């Protein structure tokens, strides 16, 4: 079926980055035909026994799967907003990811409200409404 | 593909907005309302208009070694032009019109490349989850 080859090799990339993005507690990731599942002790278990920053992982493993199996490589890449509810462990999950993956990134356009997020970034710009229009301040 | 800089001007919120993008992790901060995120909408309407999502956009990018520069203005009447980077001048790339222009876009980095490998957006995300 080439539907199931192409949401198996999906998985496969999908697998590497999210045990990448969660230094190897999951194993993989797995596609059916279409819900996803991960591996966790040699079983698949469904999302709903993922923490908040294993959520925003598995979503942005998945998107970059689907980026590299599309294009082949990833140049840029533009976050809008992609996970605006943002508590400790979501945060630090998206700090890790920032510095440790992200960064491998030729270019990578992140737009959030988080100012602690500033740190894991290479450049940094705030916008901010002042006397009813944007301004923006370069920060780094 | 790689963007180096959009000039947005009467677009929503944004009255004269400059930001250049560098290499690496490019952070944009801001909270609800700064004009974050119609400066993202204003990148999308420089790259891909006609599309639903003087107002004057002038966006600036790179493309397999060629530097690229789309305008547009709009009035009543609009102006669009997209040019790339010889030496020291721009010069058109195609008639400076919304259909050319856009015709030619979906050949050098078509729209459903770009949504589905580059921009990441919370919808997507939930639905993956």
């Amino acid at each position: 079926l080439a539907r199931e080859a192409a949401l198996s090799k999906i998985g496969e990339l999908a697998s590497e980055i999210f045990a990448e993005f969660t230094e190897g507690k999951y194993s993989e990731v797995v596609v059916r035909a279409v819900r996803l599942f991960v591996v966790w002790e040699g079983k698949e278990r469904p999302l709903t026994f993922l923490r908040g920053g294993e959520r925003i992982a598995l979503g942005l493993a998945f998107r970059l799967a689907m980026s590299l199996y599309l294009a082949g490589e990833i140049s840029l890449l533009i976050l809008d907003e992609p996970t605006p509810y943002l508590d400790e462990e979501r945060r630090r999950k998206l700090i890790t990811i920032m510095e440790r993956y992200l960064k491998k990134i030729p270019q990578v356009i992140l737009v959030s409200h988080d100012e602690e997020l500033k740190d894991a970034a290479d450049h940094v710009i705030r916008i901010s409404l002042e006397n009813g229009s944007s301004k923006v301040e370069v920060v780094s | 593909m790689k963007l180096e800089r959009v000039t947005v001007k009467n677009f929503r919120s944004h009255s004269d907005t400059v930001v250049e993008f560098k290499e690496g992790i490019n952070l944009i901060i801001g909270q609800n309302g700064s004009g974050k995120s119609s400066l993202l909408d204003a990148i999308l309407v420089g790259l891909y208009w006609p599309l639903r999502i003087d107002t004057y956009i002038d966006l600036i990018f790179e493309k397999d070694g060629t530097k690229y520069r789309i305008t547009r203005r709009f009035l009543s009447g609009e102006i669009h032009a997209m040019k790339r980077l010889v030496g020291n001048e721009w010069k058109h790339v195609t008639e400076p019109s919304s259909k050319a222009i856009s015709a030619f876009m979906e050949k050098l980095i078509p729209y459903n490349i770009f949504l589905n490998a580059i921009y990441i957006r919370q919808g997507q995300i939930d639905a993956i989850l």
